[PDB]
């Protein structure tokens, strides 16, 4: 079981790393049929979706895609430092799996 | 208590809210760390009031009184066809310069309570227009105010200003009652004052952790009410 | 996939982006029997509404509509700056279908 | 489709607008059977229910009324002033249909 | 249909009223097996729980449920004054069946 | 029924207390297939998870996994000091069972 963002994120083949430790500079949320979504992009113009839930995702990350996008919402609105992103890189834009904060 | 400070100033309402609120010469938003700037009592209150209402060495000086802001910002503002007077909650953000500076206060005229670290958006409860030295009666509330919570705090004592109030080491207030009590150390009578700059240091590093202490107040009350909009009923159905 | 809110919005017949960079002036909600929305205002009069839940919304589209009211919720409550809105403009009043936030 | 709180109330039945321009002095919630519910109150002595689930909902309004009990909630705690509310007014305490919130 | 919580509390068997006045000193929160429930306590040294879902409960009151744990918490971190509780005294600690809020 | 969060560790094999009086330095949050789990650390190095809902766990515990991990989101987000928390020490990290944070 790891016991942080970078162990995880090692577990699986089509993911990686970005390391921003910066606030998020911009949310957006569609409701529009087929792209039911989030996308955050930082200042230095990295940018990153939450995926519209599909059949490669399994029942259990159903919750935990509504859950991110929660996190991401409020990280927004309150600035939190974002430490790092662990993402599927066989998107584009690269897909969130999981997010650290630090200050 | 419900009492209230007032600070004439330059700077409008949508250039307080970008910030977070009133902030210290050289800080740019209100939760930046206090390792940006310089926070000493002593500087804060010995700096000039040449063009701005003094809020230099990481403090923000208010006054008591919606008269006596206005009458200072007829003195300092002067050349501002437009400023704003600024109604401000009272919190333990908040110093009595001439209680914590005591006998050695450099303006004991002016009554100054100042703000360590600056005033938070959510502190302030709302602004004065004054167009032409014509203050405009109709105050408009700030929406980022709290009052339940803020109207449930009073300024900091005397007591827990004493060990910030940032006199230089070699200065006789250490050596006397009360701040020798307070004293950092390296600071009076401690060995190498003169020599070590230890004293500015502890000075500096205890005004930070008291900036720390007081943003995780503040964080907690303003982003608990964002979230209090929060059913997990919804997600676990 | 879109990486911006009017890269998205591109992707839609009956859709235009509204530019705002200012907070929501009024934001209202009802639950009285099918008019259970919400509707926002600018200060400069722009009027922009969630719509009701109905057939011409597929089911993926149900979770996110009650997403964006919260979202709003919580924009018109922080004084968050609104960049754009999505909407399509073959209703009265336009109804939103994705929003961005920026700084 | 209404623009405004005004509108939609004129819409229904037994409804009537009360301007407040106020924030909720008290707020309270209960979930005693048959008593799941919440009331404000307002410093001029102003008193609202929202209504507990019942017959006269249809499935539509259920969702709605419980985000309107979060709105309230959350309307309390930041202080939040409301403009309008239109209610019920067959009802004792008069029932809460919308809410509107403004600059 | 009571006005406020003192009236609500009196339509019940086996309930009281506490009057607080205070925010609440400490918030605990369990997902134990068997212990899915919160506990508050107030610095006079009152104690109350929100009760395990269980049969004593109908099936209306297990949203209320999960409200009022919401409410609480959101109560303890923004240290909002609580003015009364209505609880069932025939537990230990007291259940909370109602909270309100003022001043 | 307990009436703090001492009393309610005592009642289950292989939990432990910590004592924190600390807020949370990191929050990490996952929504990888498998690791749809929540990871906090404190700045004296402690490490804790909330686990990937299992077969441990028993459907009541399956809402109560969701509102910790919203807790601590909140908890970290507003830097509120966490008091105690009871986890199971037979999991690495150590598996939070309940949280208490206090004035
Ligand atoms: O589990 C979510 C992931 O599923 C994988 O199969 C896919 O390669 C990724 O793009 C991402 O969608
Ligand atoms: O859906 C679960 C909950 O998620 C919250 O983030 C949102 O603000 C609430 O209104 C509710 O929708
Ligand atoms: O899905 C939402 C959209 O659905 C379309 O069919 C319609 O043209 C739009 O006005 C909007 O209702
Ligand atoms: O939809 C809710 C409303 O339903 C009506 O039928 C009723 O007369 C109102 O008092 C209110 O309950
Ligand atoms: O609905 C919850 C309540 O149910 C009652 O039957 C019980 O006597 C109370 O102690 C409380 O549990
Ligand atoms: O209820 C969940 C718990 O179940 C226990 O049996 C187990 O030892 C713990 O590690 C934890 O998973
Ligand atoms: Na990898
Ligand atoms: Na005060």
């Amino acid at each position: 079981t790891p016991q942080n963002i970078t162990d995880l994120c090692a577990e699986y083949h089509n993911t990686q790393i970005h390391t921003l430790n910066d606030k998020i500079f911009s949310y957006t949320e569609s409701l529009a049929g087929k792209r039911e979504m989030a996308i955050i992009t930082f200042k230095n113009g990295a940018t990153f979706q939450v995926e519209v839930p599909g059949s490669q995702h399994i029942d259990s990350q159903k919750k935990a895609i509504e859950r991110m996008k929660d996190t991401l919402r409020i990280a927004y609105l309150t600035e939190a430092k974002v430490e790092k992103l662990c993402v599927w890189n066989n998107k584009t834009p690269h897909a969130i799996a999981a997010i650290s904060m630090a200050n | 208590n419900d009492d209230k400070l007032y600070r004439a100033d330059s700077r409008p309402p949508d250039e307080i809210k970008q910030s977070g609120g009133l902030m210290p010469r050289g800080q740019s938003e209100y939760f930046d760390r206090g390792t940006q700037m310089n926070i000493n009592l002593y500087d804060h209150a010995r700096g000039t009031q040449t063009g701005f209402v003094r809020h230099d060495d990481g403090y923000v000086s208010t006054s008591i009184s919606l008269r006596s802001a206005h009458l200072v910002g007829q003195t300092i503002l002067s050349g501002h066809s437009t400023y704003y007077i600024y109604v401000i909650a009272t919190a333990p953000n908040m110093f009595n310069v001439n209680d914590v500076l005591g006998a050695y206060s450099p303006h004991p005229d002016e009554q100054e309570v100042s703000a360590l670290g600056g005033i938070p958006y959510s502190q302030i409860y709302g602004w004065y227009r004054v167009h032409f030295g014509v203050l405009d009666e109709q105050l408009h509330r700030n929406r980022g105010y709290r009052d339940r919570y803020y109207s449930n705090l009073d300024i900091a004592p005397a007591a827990d200003g004493y060990g910030l109030a940032g006199f230089p080491p070699e200065h006789r207030a250490w050596r006397e009652e009360p701040w020798i009590h307070h004293a950092p150390p390296g600071c009076g009578n401690a060995p190498r004052s003169s020599m070590s700059n230890t004293c500015d240091e502890k000075t500096q590093s205890l005004g930070v952790k008291f900036l720390d202490e007081y943003q995780s107040k503040v964080k907690r009350q303003i982003f608990s009410g964002y979230q209090s909009d929060i059913d997990t009923h919804n997600r676990i159905k």
